[PDB]
């Protein structure tokens, strides 16, 4: 993660703004539609379109990602509880983190056409990759 | 497999797509985001900076060829294995491209389509195109199977 | 895609495999080394410690079943896709096991065979067995294709 | 990783001993035989059985792994030059690192049957994956 990558990610996520929860919910909906095998991790969830539970979970994921952007240099310490949760309580297959990263990138590309330059695309891709490695680091 | 509604949506979104810029952008974005894929395109000239990658005429023309192959695969959604047999031989026996890069390029293409079409690239349209690109990648990797 | 020499070597080495413990060892080592796979075996009891995993009767019995399936696939090396159709449907349409875990289990089995046979597990024997386990994983993941 | 992982890896690699070059050459030969697509990275190499070039390369890889074992707490700094060579000059596809790690584990299993317990296997898998991530962190 280079300083230019940090600057690109910070600019892109700041330009995301207050739509973070909506973007997280849309990314989760895209993941559920494109890769239905990821739906098995949410057996008690109502996973229909416009679901309040999906909206709340997307808000939670978006706030976690905002914290990670605020703590790029301290991601392992900032995401420690989430990493413990995902690795020990949930035992999420590491491939689904790639799937969610792709769906988040697709949501960002669809909502921010001007911001999604190739350099910003690469910076966001590696930022989401690093978040995924932190969340899978307790394996 | 694609339902008739998914096929109709995929074809409708495809007619809007430019056949001269989308594939070059997808190849260029692949080369920028996954820079180990530059090892296969050493004869394409300067590739050091993202601006140099996206300003490359060779990258543009090769992306045009790749987009044409994707269009051919889309016109034969029920015969993907037979459509990409020669390309599968070319990619596996001659170039030794790992099949993971095929899914990487399909995902970059999905991102390019989302970036171009915005709110019109709905999650159902994305799911249909994910099925399409997964089928294309599987067909192109068939010679390794 | 095995030569007759490769088939003969694979058959000769598999003749000496203890069908009562090799599958249990492979499955237990999969659970220990890739602990997210423990999600699929929550009814197997205590899997918190490697000793508890490798001492688990349910793990041993399921490993016996998996090794029997592998032997069945080894008896029909030219019809792996049809041999593993029901198991593929069971693993894909009911358990939602990611097909990369099939490759992980195949590599764990290769490691267990090496650990058991030592110098008898030469690089050519390992190459033949890698072909075998790759074919088995591809046949088991056919529903995802 | 873990302190127990560090102890297990140190013990296993120490009991590998002075055969590390032989182990590395055998692992490279195993990789070339099992995954022939990995041979495209060595086009000016004689990759036949018993080749002195493969012997020397295996010795180099084994020495790098011994240095990584010795500097388990400072691996990214100990492997910085190697990471730059693998990602910038060679541009090795990151799947090949998993292939070489598997072949290294197979060599270790075939040569140290008593020490290849499930716990040591898990520790060695974690160590080799960490070396692979360090070597693939400069793209
Ligand atoms: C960038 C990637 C991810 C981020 C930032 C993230 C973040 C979060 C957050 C903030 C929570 C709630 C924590 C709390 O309530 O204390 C959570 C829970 C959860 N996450 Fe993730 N997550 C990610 C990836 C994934 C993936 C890929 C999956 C599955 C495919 C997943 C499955 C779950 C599940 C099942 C829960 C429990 C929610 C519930 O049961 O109500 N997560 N995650
Ligand atoms: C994923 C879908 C892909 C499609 C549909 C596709 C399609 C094509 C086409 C149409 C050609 C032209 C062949 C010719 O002119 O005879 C080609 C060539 C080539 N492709 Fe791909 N490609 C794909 C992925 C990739 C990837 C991911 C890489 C590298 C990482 C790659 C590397 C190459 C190279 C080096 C050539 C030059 C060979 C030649 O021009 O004959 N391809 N591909
Ligand atoms: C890679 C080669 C594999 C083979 C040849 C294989 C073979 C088998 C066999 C023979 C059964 C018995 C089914 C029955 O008794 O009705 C089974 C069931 C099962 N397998 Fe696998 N397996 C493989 C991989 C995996 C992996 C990697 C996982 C998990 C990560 C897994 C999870 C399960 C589970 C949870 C069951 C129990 C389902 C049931 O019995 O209804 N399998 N498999
Ligand atoms: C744990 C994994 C690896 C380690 C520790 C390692 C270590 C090394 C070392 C020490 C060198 C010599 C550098 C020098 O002499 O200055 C080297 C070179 C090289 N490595 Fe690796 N390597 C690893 C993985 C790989 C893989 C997976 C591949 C390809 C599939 C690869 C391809 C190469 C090539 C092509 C060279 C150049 C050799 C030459 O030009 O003589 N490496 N590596």
């Amino acid at each position: 993660l280079s300083p230019a990558d940090k600057t690109n990610v910070k600019a892109a996520w700041g330009k995301v703004g207050a739509h973070a929860g909506e973007y997280g919910a849309e990314a989760l909906e895209r993941m559920f539609l494109s890769f239905p095998t990821t739906k098995t991790y949410f057996p008690h969830f109502d996973l229909s379109h416009g679901s309040a539970q999906v909206k709340g979970h997307g808000k939670k994921v978006a706030d976690a990602l905002t914290n990670a952007v605020a703590h790029v240099d301290d991601m392992p310490n900032a995401l420690s509880a989430l990493s413990d949760l995902h690795a020990h309580k949930l035992r999420v297959d590491p491939v689904n983190f790639k799937l969610l990263s792709h769906c988040l990138l697709v949501t960002l590309a669809a909502h921010l056409p001007a911001e999604f330059t190739p350099a910003v695309h690469a910076s966001l891709d590696k930022f989401l990759a690093s978040v995924s490695t932190v969340l899978t680091s307790k394996y | 497999h694609l339902t008739p509604e998914e096929k109709s949506a995929v074809t409708a979104l495809w007619g809007k797509v430019n056949v001269d810029e989308v594939g070059g952008e997808a190849l260029g974005r692949l080369l920028v985001v996954y820079p180990w894929t530059q090892r296969f395109f050493e004869s394409f000239g300067d590739l050091s900076t993202p601006d140099a990658v996206m300003g490359n005429p060779k990258v543009k023309a090769h992306g045009k060829k790749v987009l044409g192959a994707f269009s051919d695969g889309l016109a034969h959604l029920d015969n993907l294995k037979g459509t990409f047999a020669t390309l599968s031989e070319l990619h596996c026996d001659k170039l030794h491209v790992d099949p993971e890069n095929f899914r990487l390029l399909g995902n970059v293409l999905v991102c390019v389509l989302a970036h171009h079409f915005g709110k019109e690239f709905t999650p159902p349209v994305q799911a249909a195109y994910q099925k399409v690109v997964a089928g294309v990648a599987n067909a192109l990797a068939h010679k390794y199977h």
